[PDB]
């Protein structure tokens, strides 16, 4: 993914 | 140690009918990320391992987090959007059967026996660190942390109310409700993605992503 | 907290349906599929007379009882099996006494739901060291489900749930003072086997409609 | 209508709903 790995 | 306040603060730091809802959603998800860096320890994990618990725990994370804040309004949810799904619109959506489920186990239970956010917070923290979820590097660091948030929430109701002895076993029963629900909702947005009659949004689309 | 509701009654419906030590021993001194689905078919009838041992299910009005056994049979003839597998290594006991290896599981091609059933169930039932009286305290919170579509009295049902968890959690730190957080873990191995009833009933809905699995009647009754 | 089930959970002890 990139949404949720990219705000953590 | 997990001090309850810590995760009271964590949840206080956060705050077509169907199309509605799930803009409501997609736009939590940015809030519910910020939320779990707010729980204790959650940060600490390898990232990986914080990815695995968020894509497992999202859709249940959420919906207690919009049951609870609708115990002020009946027959309906209040979406963070600021806008209030009645039932007879969600009814004459389609979607009334699942939508009742949620008023009846969650939000009217809920009400019922006046959870607080405190106690919310909790069941959201355990609901987080679910030590089964497949692919975490070390489940036993995830669930050593999941006894922390139960042994926190019962000397809370116990602290706070004494004369209610079931109460945390109370709490507790109501998560295979949040579990079957979750799963519900979710066969319900593959369905809806599956027609193409709904949009969703980039978020939203990436959590239902394999 | 016992007076009502007592662990001894419920400790008695468990032992009174235990399966006998010969069919184990004459099974293992068809399909696995077919074997098992044979297996669960024998259980439900059993698994009547044990919810008519439970105190006060009886009292219920008939279409709750009817209510309350179609909307956990699954769930509870897994919590069974699962306690009952506790001594094995990567199987299950079936209620005809017949074994079943994990490999034979996946050999049919049912390995991942199996492996989930010794994973978050049976493992956990083990590392705990799990009694039959909790078992059947647990089992019973799962028949006295008041969020059962349907229900003609949830209130009722939530009392009666009240009344075991409350005497479930006496017998706890009377038997194991010395392990605090027992009585919650014990609870929350109930979400887990939530899930794994919802993935089994999408596996028997799928072999009855498109498969060939031959399926007795009564099992066949439960998925109507 | 779940003719099984009905039947299996008749008995002589208990009346079909009357109830204290
Ligand atoms: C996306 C979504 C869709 C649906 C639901 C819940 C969500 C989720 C959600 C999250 C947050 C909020 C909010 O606070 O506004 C609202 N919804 C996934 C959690 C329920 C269960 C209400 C049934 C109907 C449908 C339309 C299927
Ligand atoms: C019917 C059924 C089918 C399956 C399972 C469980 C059952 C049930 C059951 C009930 C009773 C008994 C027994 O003790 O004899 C055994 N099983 C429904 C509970 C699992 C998940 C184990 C593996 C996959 C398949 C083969 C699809």
């Amino acid at each position: 993914h990139k949404i949720l790995h990219r705000l953590l | 140690d997990m001090p309850v306040e810590r995760i009271l603060e964590a949840e206080l730091a956060v705050e077509d009918p169907v199309t509605n809802i799930c803009q409501a959603a997609d736009k939590q998800l940015f809030t519910l990320v910020e939320w779990a860096k707010r729980i204790p320890h959650f940060s600490e994990l390898p990232l990986d391992d914080q990815v695995i618990l968020l894509r497992a725990g999202w859709n249940e994370l959420l919906i207690a987090s919009f049951s609870h804040r609708s115990i002020a309004v009946k027959d309906g949810i209040l979406l963070a959007t600021g806008l209030h799904v009645h039932r007879n619109s969600a009814h004459s959506a389609g979607v009334g059967a699942i939508f009742d489920r949620v008023l009846t186990e969650l939000v009217s239970k809920m009400r019922d026996m006046q959870m607080d956010k405190t106690e919310l917070g909790c069941l959201r923290a355990i609901v987080l660190f679910n030590p089964d979820s497949k692919g975490l590097s070390n489940p036993a660091e995830v669930e050593a942390l999941r006894e922390k948030v139960y042994a926190s929430l019962e000397a809370y109701c116990k602290h706070k109310y004494p004369e209610q002895p079931g109460r945390f076993a109370k709490l507790l029963l109501r998560l295979p409700a949040l579990r079957s629900i979750g799963l519900k909702c979710l066969e319900h947005l593959f369905f809806f993605k599956l027609i193409g009659d709904t949009p969703i949004d980039t978020f939203l689309m990436e959590m239902l992503e394999a």
